[PDB]
C-alpha cells in the first residue's frame, strides 16, 4: 500500500505433492531430480520478475496519474487562484478609490 | 475560464488565500507521493 | 515594571496617548537614568483602531484600508523611540504585540510594523489549538539582529550555532511529518524517523513551557542540546565540528 | 455580511469579547448542530476557570486538552486523506479519526428540539467526554502496546471486538436529565468504563 | 482461490517448467501451457495468449522470447496490470533482455 | 589477556579484563562489535531498538552515569520490545565499585528483561526494577530485586545516564 | 513585498533602471556570495560598453556571451538530471555542467573577506574567465572531435589525465594584486593556457 497506492505482487506457493515423483524411475531419475530443482529455482526468480513487472506497470500508471494531478495544480488550479486573488486585490482597491 | 469568479470582497480574499495554501499544500503532498513512488520505481527498474 | 493600562472603554484619545506616555517614561528611565528597558506594547491594533477615530474627528479622508495615510509615520514615531545611544549605558528594546486582523499579514497594521521593526515573532492558531503554550511558531519568526544579540561572552559560544541547527531540524521535522502522512511509517528512513522524533520532542519540550517556568538562556540551550543529541553527531551539519566536540558530549 | 469574520463589527467585537462562538456555514450546510466551529471559536476564560474545575471536576482540564488535540489532529489527517486516501495512515491515526468522529458527531453535536438533549448538565457532559477520551487512550494504547508484537492490534480488530462499546458510547447522548438522576447517568457511564476496560482486555 | 502461471514455449522450455511443477489442467480440461511445434500457426499462439491474459485463473504468463517476437503485436498491445508476461531465453535463442517490452516501456533503464 | 574491540568504549581495558573473567564461555575470547551507543549513534531508546533489531546474539549493556560510575547488564538476547519478560539464566547485572561486582540470577522468577516503547528494563519483584531506563535514555532507576538480589549498581537509586553503549560478540 | 515585482515602486523602478543586480535569499542561504541571481539579473549597458571592450579587452564580449550560455545550458540540463540522472546526459552536456559549476563556484562566487577576493581587478576577472572558457572550448573540442571514434573523450578522462588543470582553474582566484605584480598574474594565467593546451594535446 506504499504512498497510498495498492501495488499488486505475487507469492510463490509450493503444495508439496510432486505430480511427477516417479518419472524416470527406470532410468535418468538422478538427473531428472536435478532438473526439477533447476526449473523450480527459475520459477521462484520468475515469480519475483512477475511481481516486479506488476509493480512496474502499476507504478508507471500511478506516477503518471500523480504527476498529471501535480501539473494540473501547478498550471491550472494555482494560476486560477493567483489571477483570482490579483483580480480581487484590484477590485477591492477600485472600491477603495471610489470610497 | 481564466479565473474562479468569486465576487471581489474581503471574504473572497480570505477564501482565495486559503485556496492558495490548500493548492500549494496539495501540490507538495502529491509531489511527495510522486517522489516516494519514483524512488520505489527506480529501485524496481534496477531489481 | 511600570504598567500603563488603557481599558477598552477608556475614551479613545487616551489610547493614543498611552503609547507615547509609556515611551516617554522609557526614554526617561533609559536615557536620563541609565536603566536598561524593555517596552512591551500590548495591542498596537487597538492603537491603530484609535488613529481611525482621531483622524475621523479631524474630518480627514480615510487612507489605505480606512487607516490614516500617515499611519506609517505615526507608528514610526512610536516604534523608533528605541535603541542604545552614544555615551549612555541605557537602552530601550521594544516588543510590540500586534493582533493581525483576520489573521492577515498583508493588513496595514502588521505590514507597516514589519517595515519599521527588525523582526517578527508569530503566535500560531495551529499550535494554540494543540494546547502548546507558548504557541510561538519558530518557522516564520525571525530576529534580524540575532547574530549581534548572541555569541561568546554575551551568552554562550554555541548559541548562534544551536539556533540555526534547531531551526533546520524543526523545518526538516515538519517536512518529514508531512511525508509520514503521505507514505506511512514503514516507508520512513532511519534519518526521517530521527527528524520526526526530534519534531515531537521539540514541540513537547522546547516550545512548550507553561506560564510560570522562567527558563534562563542556559536552560534553553541545555534543552536545545537535549534534543539535538538525539541525532548522530555528523547529522548536525550546520554546527561546526569544534562546537559539537565542546557541547555534544554530556 | 456574507458570513465573513473580517467584517468591522466582528473585528471590533473580537478585540473586546473574551468568548467567541464562530458558527460556520460549512457545519450548517451539513446540518450539524449547533454548528459551532471548534477550530475558530475561542474562550479566554479557561485561565480563571481551571481553579473552579480543579475544585469541582478534577478530571476535566486534562480531558479538555485531549479533546482539542484530537479535534485539531482530525483536520491534519482530513486534509491529507482528501488527496492520498486512508491507506497511508498509521493505526493510531485511524483510531484518532474514529474517536474524532465520536467527538464531533456524538459529543459536540446536540439537538435543540429533542427532550433528552434540549439541555445537558455538566455531570453528563464530563462523563461523555471522559469515556470517549478514555476509549481513545485505551484503543491507542492497544495499538502502541502491540508494536513489534507477534500480532498487532488494528482499527479493524478494534471495530470487531469493541462494536458494542462503540454503540454504547454513541448512545450516551440519549441519557435523559429529566427521567434519569445524575448519579444514575454517572453510574451507567461508570458501567461503560468497566465495559470498555473488560472489552480492551480481550484485545490485550 | 489462488492463481496459476501459464507457459508458451518450445518442447524443452515447457518440459523444464512442467518438472519445475508448473503444469495444471483447469476443470474444463484446458491446460495452462502451450507447446509450440514449428508447425503451429502464430494465430493459434495469439488466441492462446489472449485466452491466458483474459482468463481469471491465470495470474502470470511465461513466453519464449523468440515466440514473443513473433506474437509481438498482441504482446505489446497487452497492457493490463493483472497477468504479468515474462519474455524468457531458450537454448538456440536470444538472451533475457533482447527487445524486451518492459525495457522499451521503461525510461530510466541503462 | 583482554579481548579485541572494533572501537573505543565506555569501558577501560581493566574493565574488559574483569568482564572477560566473568562472562559465559559462549562469549569469552570473542572480539566485540558495537551494537549501539549514545556517542556513536543517535541518543534515544527507539534508535537503540532499531540498531539492535538486526542482531540475534547475546549482548552487553554498559552505562556511565553522571556520577561517573560504570555499570550495566549481560543479556542472553538482544534488547527489543516484548509482551513478556524474556532472556535466560546466564543474564546478570553488574557494577564497578570500585572493582567489578556481579549479580547472577537468583532462580526465583522469570523477570530477566522486558522492553517497551516508553522504557527498557531488567529484573522484577514488585516496583523493584534491577535496571530501568526512560525513552530518551536520560533518566534511569535501579533497586534491589528478587531476580538478582542486586545492589543499587548506579551511584543512586535514581540517576541520569551520561552515556550508554550496547555491545555484541562477533 | 515577498519579492513580487508587480509592486508599483519596484515595477516602475525596473521600468526605468538599466541594470538589476537581483540578489537572492536562496544563494545567500547556500553562502554563494555575492549571491546575485544571474538568471534574474540583467544589464542594458552591454552595447554601450562595446567601444570600451573592443579597445581594452577585445576577446571579452565573446567570453561573456559564452559564460552566460554555459550557465543557462546547465540550468536547462539540471531538469534532465532530475528526470533521468547525471549518468544519462551526453558527454558535451556533462562537461558543460561541470564547467558551469566551475564558473558558478570559482568565478561568480567571491569571498570578499579574503585578501585575494576583498577586491578583484578587471584584468584578473577577464583572465580567470578566459582560462575557464578556453578550457571549455578545448575540452568540448576533444569530446566532439572524438564523436563516432573507437575511443571517445569524456569529462572523466579529462579529470583523470588532466584534472590538475581543473584544480589550477579553481585555484586562479587565489592570485593577489598586492603580493603578485599584474604581469606575474597575467603570466601565471598564460602559463595555465599553455599547460591546458599541452594537456588537451595529450588526448586530442
Amino acid at each position: 500500500n506504499v504512498a497510498g497506492v495498492t501495488l499488486p505482487v505475487f507469492e510463490h506457493y509450493h503444495e508439496g505433492t510432486d505430480s511427477y515423483e516417479l518419472t524416470g524411475l527406470a532410468r535418468g531419475g538422478e538427473q531428472l531430480a536435478k532438473l526439477k530443482r533447476n526449473y523450480a529455482k527459475a520459477v521462484e526468480l520468475l515469480v519475483e520478475l512477475a511481481s516486479l513487472q506488476t509493480s512496474f506497470v502499476t507504478l508507471d500508471e500511478a506516477i503518471k496519474i500523480t504527476n498529471r494531478r501535480v501539473n494540473a495544480i501547478e498550471h491550472v488550479i494555482i494560476p486560477r487562484i493567483e489571477r483570482t486573488l490579483a483580480y480581487i486585490i484590484t477590485e477591492l482597491d477600485e472600491r477603495e478609490r471610489e470610497e | 475560464k481564466d479565473r474562479i469568479e468569486i465576487f471581489p470582497s474581503r471574504m473572497a480574499q480570505t477564501i482565495m488565500k486559503a485556496r492558495l495554501k490548500g493548492a500549494q499544500t496539495g501540490r507538495n503532498l502529491l509531489k511527495k507521493k510522486s517522489d516516494a513512488l519514483t524512488l520505489r520505481f527506480r529501485q524496481i527498474l534496477k531489481k | 515594571v511600570c504598567l500603563f493600562l488603557n481599558l477598552a472603554n477608556d475614551p479613545t484619545i487616551e489610547r493614543i496617548i498611552t503609547p507615547r506616555l509609556a515611551l516617554t517614561t522609557a526614554e526617561f528611565l533609559a536615557y536620563q537614568c541609565e536603566k536598561h528597558v524593555l517596552v512591551i506594547l500590548t495591542d498596537m491594533s487597538s492603537y491603530a483602531e484609535a488613529l481611525r477615530e482621531v483622524s475621523a474627528a479631524r474630518e480627514e479622508v480615510p487612507g489605505r484600508r480606512g487607516f490614516p495615510g500617515y499611519m506609517y509615520t505615526d507608528l514610526a514615531t512610536i516604534y523608533e523611540r528605541a535603541g542604545r545611544v552614544e555615551g549612555r549605558n541605557g537602552s530601550i528594546t521594544q516588543i510590540p504585540i500586534l493582533t493581525m486582523p483576520n489573521d492577515d499579514i498583508t493588513h496595514p497594521i502588521p505590514d507597516l510594523t514589519g517595515y519599521i521593526t527588525e523582526g517578527q515573532i508569530y503566535v500560531d492558531r495551529q499550535l494554540h489549538n494543540r494546547q502548546i503554550y507558548p504557541p510561538i511558531n519558530v518557522l516564520p519568526s525571525l530576529s534580524r539582529l540575532m547574530k549581534s544579540a548572541i555569541g561568546e561572552g554575551m551568552t554562550r559560544k554555541d548559541h548562534a550555532d544551536v539556533s540555526n541547527q534547531l531551526y533546520a531540524c524543526y523545518a526538516i521535522g515538519k517536512d518529514v511529518q508531512a511525508m509520514k502522512a503521505v507514505v506511512g511509517e514503514e516507508a520512513l528512513t532511519s534519518d526521517d524517523l530521527l527528524y520526526l522524533e526530534f519534531l515531537q520532542k521539540f514541540e513537547k519540550n522546547f516550545i512548550t513551557q507553561g506560564p510560570y517556568e522562567n527558563r534562563t538562556v542556559y536552560e534553553t540551550l541545555d534543552i536545545g542540546w537535549q534534543l539535538l543529541r538525539i541525532f548522530p553527531k555528523e547529522m548536525l551539519k550546520r554546527i561546526p565540528q569544534s562546537t559539537l566536540s565542546e557541547f555534544y558530549p554530556r | 455580511p456574507g458570513g465573513d469574520f473580517s467584517d468591522p463589527v466582528t473585528s471590533a467585537t473580537l478585540g473586546i469579547v473574551q468568548v467567541f462562538w464562530g458558527l460556520d456555514k460549512k457545519l450548517a450546510q451539513r446540518k450539524h448542530f449547533p454548528s459551532v466551529n471548534w477550530l475558530i471559536s475561542y474562550s479566554k476564560y479557561m485561565r480563571a476557570l481551571d481553579e473552579y474545575y480543579d475544585k469541582h471536576f478534577t478530571e476535566f482540564v486534562p480531558l479538555r486538552t485531549k479533546a482539542k488535540e484530537i479535534l485539531q489532529e482530525e483536520e491534519d489527517l482530513a486534509e491529507i486523506v482528501q488527496l492520498v486516501g486512508k491507506a497511508s495512515l498509521a493505526e493510531t491515526d485511524k483510531i484518532t479519526l474514529e474517536v474524532a468522529k465520536l467527538i464531533k458527531d456524538d459529543f459536540l453535536q446536540q439537538n435543540g428540539y429533542t427532550p433528552y438533549d434540549r439541555f445537558c448538565p455538566f455531570y453528563k457532559t464530563v462523563g461523555m467526554l471522559s469515556n470517549m477520551i478514555s476509549f481513545y487512550d485505551m484503543a491507542r494504547r492497544a495499538v502502541e502496546t502491540t508494536a513489534q508484537s507477534d500480532n498487532k492490534i488494528t482499527w479493524s480488530i478494534i471495530r470487531e471486538h469493541m462494536g458494542e462499546i462503540l454503540y454504547k458510547l454513541s448512545s450516551m447522548k440519549f441519557k435523559d436529565p429529566v427521567k434519569d438522576g445524575e448519579a444514575k447517568i454517572k453510574a451507567d457511564y461508570a458501567q461503560l468504563l468497566e465495559d470498555m476496560q473488560n472489552a480492551f482486555r480481550s484485545l490485550e | 482461490r489462488g492463481k496459476l502461471i501459464a507457459v508458451i514455449g518450445d518442447e524443452d522450455t515447457v518440459t523444464g517448467f512442467l518438472l519445475g511443477g508448473i503444469g495444471e489442467l483447469n476443470k474444463n480440461r484446458h491446460p495452462n501451457f502451450l507447446v509450440v511445434e514449428k508447425d503451429t500457426t502464430i494465430n493459434e499462439i495469439e488466441d492462446t495468449f489472449r485466452q491466458f491474459l483474459n482468463r481469471d485463473d491465470i495470474g502470470i504468463i511465461l513466453i519464449n522470447q523468440y515466440i514473443a517476437e513473433m506474437v509481438r503485436h498482441a504482446l505489446d498491445a497487452h497492457q493490463r496490470s493483472i497477468p504479468a508476461v515474462l519474455e524468457i531465453p531458450s537454448k538456440e535463442h536470444p538472451y533475457d533482455a533482447a527487445k524486451d517490452s518492459i525495457l522499451r516501456r521503461a525510461k530510466g533503464m541503462f | 589477556l583482554p579481548i579485541l574491540q572494533s572501537h573505543s568504549a565506555l569501558l577501560e581495558n581493566m574493565h574488559i579484563e574483569q568482564l572477560a573473567r566473568r562472562l559465559p564461555a559462549r562469549v569469552q575470547g570473542y572480539p566485540w562489535r558495537l551494537a549501539y551507543s549514545t556517542l556513536e549513534h543517535g541518543t534515544s531508546l527507539k534508535t537503540l531498538y532499531r540498531k539492535s533489531a538486526s542482531l540475534d546474539s547475546p549482548v552487553l549493556l554498559v552505562i556511565k552515569d553522571m556520577d561517573n560510575q560504570i555499570f550495566g547488564a549481560y543479556a542472553t538476547h538482544p534488547f527489543r520490545f516484548s509482551d513478556h519478560y524474556y532472556g535466560t539464566g546466564e543474564t546478570f547485572l553488574y557494577t564497578f565499585s570500585p572493582n567489578f561486582k556481579v549479580f547472577k540470577w537468583s532462580g526465583e522468577n522469570s523477570y530477566f528483561i522486558n522492553g517497551d516503547i516508553s522504557s527498557l528494563e531488567l529484573g522484577g519483584g514488585g516496583g523493584r526494577f534491577g535496571l530501568w531506563l526512560d525513552a530518551d535514555l536520560y533518566h534511569g532507576r535501579s533497586n534491589s530485586c528478587s531476580t538478582f538480589n542486586n545492589d543499587i549498581l548506579s551511584k543512586k537509586e535514581d540517576f541520569i545516564v551520561q552515556d550508554l553503549e550496547v555491545w555484541t560478540f562477533e
